[PDB]
RNA sequence: GCUAAACCUAGCCCCAAACCCCACCUUACUACCAGACAACCUUAGCCAAACCAUUUACCCAAAUAAAGUAUAGGCGAUAGAAAUUGAAAUGGCGCAAUAGAUAUAGUACCGCAAGGGAAAGAUGAAAAACAAGCAUAAUAUAGCAAGGACUA
RNA sequence: GCUACCUAAGAACAGCUAAAAGAGCACACCCGUCUAUGUAGCAAAAUAGUGGGAAGAUUUAUAGGUAGAGGCGACAAACCUA
RNA sequence: CCUCCGCAUAAGCCUGCGUCAGAUACUGACAAUUAACAGCCCAAUAUCUACAAUCAACCAACAAGUCAUUAUUACCCUCACUGUCAACCCAACACAGGCAUGCUCAUAAGGAAAGGUUAAAAAAAGUAAAAGGAACUCGGCAAAUCUUACCCC
């Protein structure tokens, strides 16, 4: 869970529980070539990898044999009309290695008007002949 | 020279990198040669339900009727959960009808709150 | 499985698919406990696979079908989150009397500001704590000129957006 | 020969005009209440 | 601004017209054609 | 020593749907009536209309006509806009823009009939003129170069009318030629063609 | 802006006679 | 939206839109009378008359309704034409595409003597609020699926579940699941 | 080019308003009133100049005086830096001694 | 005919009235370890005295008057009471984009820092419709460039 | 964060001659004797050549300290963000 | 044809010549740096620790120096987090300047002095020079050679 306080544990303490994730990730296509195995994610910053491992294995009984995670730095080079600079957010990309030999590839996702093409067909183009007279008239 | 730019940890010289963080959580500690230690009730466990033979769905069918919020209250939550049993003992000591003197001895405790989200 | 992450696979590239109404805190708050708990993880597993659409299409640079598919999940996400939290006020109001589930006090902070110091976890108390002893939760007198100074830049920021309001008012009444 | 006085390093750049120098005397308490009485985005370095 | 002056142009034109026929910038700028119309008159 | 004083940077930075359109026409002609049984359209236009009739349709039709071509004469197009349909307009108005039309109407030479009508719902109507009309259409610069102004010619043309089917009438929608008609009027200045435009790799053959 | 009315009358007045010298009507 | 926005035809947060006033555009703000909430009186689909204007007289359907800038749009009426598609080669289409009209140029129709009425926010007993006509009285009325397999139905949604008792979400979940803790909570200083 | 191309939209005045309609009247409300009220009681503006005339310092010497305790902390730093400089203007500078 | 020129409201000024989820003192915006250091203290000077050295008006708890009086003072520049008296209570002969707030903004930019600190916009009901400088048109013996003139 | 000096803990100094050197020649490195260029410059003090030192009182990266009726100074009244 | 360099680390900067689409190394969008390297440490109470380094052996020293533990009592959970890009930083600049360290000692790495033409003066640099050899000049400045002896401080 982020933009929460976590119980302060002491030894001997229960264990840890959240019950009602508020960590959302998505499923990105890689960038650059990876290995069958191998899933990219995009992770809210405050998640840790033995957080993803866990979501992974309870939310969607994906077996995960390894994780690793880095920051990626958004560019803060773009600036608005009044100069001042855009950030685009960082964000954390976790690499998650399926186990059991399982394989993973991202799926191919994504594989009056008529009144407008009408008149586009009956355009009419002036012939060169016409030397630019009016075609409309009946004489 | 670069006051605006948000502090992270990719800013300053090694020490400062390994030092600062991204805002997650810790989950152990370290011992003598850097070695951590990770501690398992640390770890948020994720108490995940069996979600076979559900019936809900992410969203609802629009058929269903309009109604009017009434957000919760705890005089509601009391008149729905207390005064019935309190109404029969009375025709007929507030721990047996639910109420709990100290929040302490609890695995979830109301106030301080002890328990994720 | 990672099959979740994508919705249906008939329903790749339709240009629209058909979503029904985001959960209403009415609605939910018939629900037990237990229900909303399922239903927030099938609303996560739903928020995760639109969210990984809507990045997709980013990276595709074609258009999300169905957005506001997004938007109504985040709704009955935030909905179910809302009737959690009612219930576990209600809760703690009967058994403690607490508004709040976080401790915290009024504190005048170094400078001279009033603000809700909320209350951190520390396992040993206060007295002993070095770092909570270096933070100072009082202002020195010298802070007295700036929050006059303060209260003062406020008042004439008020009074200015006062008139203008009244000069606005006035030349309206004036045109019509 | 000149102009480059400055010698860009982040550990003497917050230990020297730092938010914990500045509230670690009267005196910076005050710059950093100036600052936010200016309005000043930037309160500290 | 209180009071600000509106005739400046004509104030200048009555100057430039007497000027319209001299050589150079002496016919444009009304610092260099105010000399020489005086001078003229 | 006096340093030097560097301006601000900014001076030498500078750089330089629950509504959907209401149509009131066609995009062209529902049946093309092929010059050399239409009961049904003529009651569906009865049942919405409420009072027409088809006997005295065609004078009322050459006279919206006749004075949307003198509109035409004039530029007057905001009369033109309620004589002929926008499918019309443009076909009506847009060649003829920087230049000076003299067009003028002479007795026709026989009566006008309709010929057949068909049909959220548009009327359609198609009528035979055989009229006898004049021409002069001048440049920019005012100087003749279609046809002369005296001199007038036979004209014969398939007009179709469109209706809106609550406060629209019947207006000019398309006029139809035949591929047998005969060639229209020369034009008083040649004109030259180019041939393909040959790339230095490319050959003419 | 300048508030006033009568420089900016007589300089529609000028503006007048110039356009009536340079175009003058038939 | 920035202060100051100039509300158009276009939608608040189209292309067109954006393209119209892009954000650092100040143009002088446009002086609209303030009609209140309670007393604004027509509606999408609402029959008018226009008062001014070409067509004026003529009665047509409120198609969109501007209440940012007091505009009511009668759909095909107060009309002029402009061109849709035109390319570099083709001339386009003319199309008719309808002006806003103002609440004071524009007027309500009375249901059936289909003429303009002056119109009142008179309380019925029944009709707690409508719309009554002053000059003939009558009241003007106010005008205006399948589940799919991840929608729930609506018995199921209506379903009460909800038992209320006295205990957290957590602990009912632990204790539906079966989840079993016996470590007691250290108690922990909150400064 | 520092003329206006069009002339200013008309500016129309109501001489018969309200305000202008009544102005003046019981200016003389006290040699009509058997003295009770002065005509300065009518005045209505900043208090320490309702009925009193004085130059610059004098009036600047009086806003001090009389609502110098209510002025904002820089608007009582500007007034005590005003007074300061009008006294040394009016006391030391001048064509006249 | 190019560069351009033009605009009217964004706002501001003076008064009156009225009192005004999470993170963040460690390298701030950093979930989570043995504290302890805690604050108060005459303003000065410029300047006037034609130098300067004593001296030189300054939120004071009711306007006016007593009164610039009594007094003070290198008795000089200047400073200056009190007793006593006891009034009243709705906007603009303000600016209108070089003005009015610095403010479109304490932003951009400049400085290590404290700090300094800008500029600018103008269509429409609907966009879902005449400065300078030059060019047109380089130049003719001789001269503060014009005046008297002249058919020129 | 320059520079003067200092504190903590670091680093660099080819090759030859000599022998344990505030030694000699000479790289890197530090400096800046003279000439030429440059002078709104590549540069608000540079470039080329020439030259002084180059195992020492050397040079140097890092962090810290001394602050203006002061600091620091192998006194040049030098340096303390052109 | 040049190579002063170059490749990495440190420090600094913060996406700043990767792809696509448009304008005229710019704009918008898309992507990306994956820990083993590095940072991020240590349970207490006492108690321990004279004998440099220099191939550490002779030898020589002076300026006399960076390298250490025990005795009890506690203690098992174990791999988290963060840096990872670039043609880059300080000099207003795509500045002939400044920039610590390891390897490369001329390179396997990195680069281009000439936009095209002509071959006037003047100007800068360089090469060559008859006979002479400081007669130049304030002065052998500069250049070329490799050149003695002495005075003042
Ligand atoms: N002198 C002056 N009069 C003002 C000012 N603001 C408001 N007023 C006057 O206050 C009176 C009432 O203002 P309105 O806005 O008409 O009414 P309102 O909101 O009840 O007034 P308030 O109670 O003063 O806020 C009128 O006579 C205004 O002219 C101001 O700044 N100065
Ligand atoms: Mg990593
Ligand atoms: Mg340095
Ligand atoms: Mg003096
Ligand atoms: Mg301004
Ligand atoms: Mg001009
Ligand atoms: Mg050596
Ligand atoms: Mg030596
Ligand atoms: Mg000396
Ligand atoms: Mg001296
Ligand atoms: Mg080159
Ligand atoms: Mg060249
Ligand atoms: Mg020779
Ligand atoms: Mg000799
Ligand atoms: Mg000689
Ligand atoms: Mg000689
Ligand atoms: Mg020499």
């Amino acid at each position: 869970a982020r933009n929460v306080v976590y119980p302060l544990y002491r030894l001997g303490g229960p264990q840890l529980r959240v019950f009602r994730t508020n960590f959302f990730i998505q499923l990105v296509r890689p960038g650059v070539a990876q290995p069958e195995d191998t899933v990219q994610f995009r992770i809210p910053m405050e998640m840790t990898r033995v957080d993803l491992r866990n979501y992974l294995e309870g939310i969607y009984n994906v077996p995960v044999a390894a994780v690793r995670t880095r920051v990626q730095h958004g560019s803060n080079k773009r600036r608005d009309h009044r100069n001042v600079r855009i950030k685009k957010p960082d964000y954390k990309v976790a690499y998650v290695q399926l186990a059991h030999g399982q394989t993973f590839t991202f799926p191919d996702l994504f594989p009056l008007y008529s009144m407008l093409e009408e008149e586009r067909q009956q355009r009419q183009s002036s012939d060169p002949r016409r030397g630019g007279v009016p075609s409309w008239f009946g004489l | 020279a670069d006051r605006m730019s948000k502090w992270t940890s990719k800013r300053g010289p090694r020490s400062f990198r390994g030092r600062k963080g991204r805002g997650a959580k810790g989950i152990g500690f370290l011992t003598s040669g850097w070695r951590f230690v990770q501690i398992k009730e640390m770890v948020p466990e994720f108490v995940v339900p069996d979600l076979t033979g559900f019936k809900l769905k992410p969203y609802v069918s629009y058929l269903a009727p309009e109604s009017e919020e009434t957000p919760l209250t705890a005089a509601q939550l009391f008149s729905e959960a207390v005064a019935p049993a309190i109404e029969k003992d009375f025709k007929d000591n507030l721990e047996k009808y639910g109420f709990e003197p100290t929040q302490e001895g609890k695995l979830f405790q109301l106030y301080p709150r002890n328990f994720l989200r | 499985g990672l099959e979740e992450f994508f919705d249906d696979p008939k329903n790749w590239g339709q240009e629209k698919v058909k979503s029904g109404a985001a959960w209403t805190c009415q609605q939910l708050r018939n629900k037990s406990n237990e229900d909303l708990h399922k239903l927030w993880y099938v609303l996560l597993k739903e928020r995760n696979m639109l969210l990984t659409l809507e990045q997709e299409a980013k990276r595709q640079r074609l258009p999300m079908p169905s957005p506001e598919r997004l938007d109504k999940v985040v709704d009955s996400m935030d909905a179910l989150d809302k009737v959690v939290q009612e219930r576990e006020d209600a809760l703690r109001l009967l058994q403690t009397g607490q508004e709040r589930a976080r401790p915290g006090a009024w504190r005048r902070d170094i400078f001279g500001r009033i603000i809700w110091h909320k209350f951190k976890q520390w396992v040993i108390p206060w007295h002993l704590n070095k770092r909570y002893n270096r933070k100072r939760f009082f202002a020195l007198p010298y802070v007295d000129h700036f929050l006059r100074l303060e209260r003062e830049k406020r008042a004439r920021i008020k009074a200015r957006k006062e008139n203008l309001e009244r000069k606005k008012a006035k030349i309206l009444l004036k045109k019509f | 020969a000149r102009g480059n006085e400055y010698q860009p390093s982040n550990i003497k750049r917050k230990n020297k005009h730092g938010w914990v120098r500045r509230l670690s005397t009267p005196a910076g308490v005050q710059v950093i209440l100036r600052r936010m009485l200016k309005g000043r985005k930037s309160l500290s370095h | 601004l209180r009071n600000r002056v509106t005739d400046r142009y004509f104030r200048i034109q009555e100057v430039l017209k007497h000027a319209r026929h001299f050589r150079g910038r002496k016919n444009r700028c009304y610092r260099l054609a105010v000399r020489t119309v005086i001078r003229a008159f | 020593f006096t340093p030097p004083i560097y301006q601000p940077k900014f001076k030498t930075e500078k750089e330089f749907s629950d509504r959907s359109i209401h149509l009131a026409c066609t995009a062209g002609i529902f049946d093309a009536y092929v010059p050399p049984a239409s009961q049904v359209s003529i009651r569906r236009i009865k049942d919405y209309d409420a009072n027409f009739k088809i006997k005295d349709f065609p004078e009322k039709a050459k006279d919206i006509f006749i004075e949307a071509h003198l509109c035409l004469n004039n530029s007057d197009h905001d009369r033109l806009h309620t004589l002929v349909t926008e499918h019309c307009f443009p076909d009506m108005t847009w060649d003829i823009k920087y230049k000076t039309v003299r067009w003028s109407f002479v007795e026709s030479l026989e009566p006008s009939h309709v010929v057949q009508v068909r049909c959220n719902v548009y009327g359609q109507i198609t009528v035979r003129m055989h009229t006898r009309q004049t021409l002069a259409i001048y440049d920019r610069f005012g100087r003749l170069m279609y046809g002369q102004e005296d001199v007038p010619k036979d004209v014969l043309e398939y007009v179709v009318f469109e209706k809106q089917l609550p406060y629209g009438s019947w207006r000019m929608h398309t006029k139809i030629v035949p591929p047998w008609a005969p060639p229209k009027q020369p034009i008083l200045k040649t004109v030259m063609i180019p041939g393909p435009q040959l790339k230095p790799e490319e050959e003419y053959e | 802006v300048k508030k006033g009315f009568r420089a900016a009358f007589r300089f529609q007045k000028e503006l007048e006679r110039q356009r009536l010298l340079r175009c003058p009507p038939p | 939206l920035p202060p100051h926005y100039r509300y158009g035809m276009s939608p608040p947060g189209s292309v067109a839109d954006k393209r119209k006033n892009p954000p650092w555009i100040r143009r002088r703000p446009v002086v609209v009378e303030p009609i209140s909430d309670e007393d604004w009186y027509l509606f999408c689909g609402d029959t008018v008359e226009i008062l001014e204007g070409k067509d004026a007289g003529k009665q047509g359907k409120v198609v969109q309704v501007i209440r940012q800038r007091n505009w009511v749009v009668v759909g095909g009426l107060n009309t002029h034409y402009r061109y849709i598609g035109k390319t570099m080669d083709y001339r386009g289409t003319m199309i008719p595409s309808e002006a806003p009209l103002l609440h004071r140029q524009v007027k309500l129709v009375d249901p059936m003597d289909r003429k303009p009425t002056e119109i009142e926010w008179r309380f019925t007993e029944a009709g707690e609020r409508v719309r009554v006509s002053t000059r003939s009285g009558r009241i003007i009325p106010k005008p205006e699926w399948i589940d799919g397999p991840k929608d729930t139905s609506v018995e199921d949604a209506l379903e009460r579940t909800y038992v209320p008792c006295l205990k957290t979400l957590q602990e009912e979940v632990m204790e539906a699941m079966g989840i079993k803790e016996t470590r007691k909570y250290k108690k922990v200083y909150w400064y | 080019i520092g003329i206006r191309l069009t002339l200013p939209p008309p500016k129309v005045v109501d001489r018969w308003n309200e305000k202008r309609a009544m102005f003046g009247v019981y200016d003389n409300i006290g040699i009509l009133g058997n003295f009770e009220k002065h005509p300065k009681e009518l005045i209505r503006g900043p208090i320490w100049l309702r009925g009193w005339k004085g130059n610059e310092l004098q009036r600047c010497i009086r806003k001090r005086k009389m609502v110098g305790s209510r002025m904002f902390a820089d608007d009582l730093h500007n007034l005590n830096k005003r007074i300061r400089y009008l006294y040394k203007h009016f006391n030391r500078h001048g064509k006249f001694r």
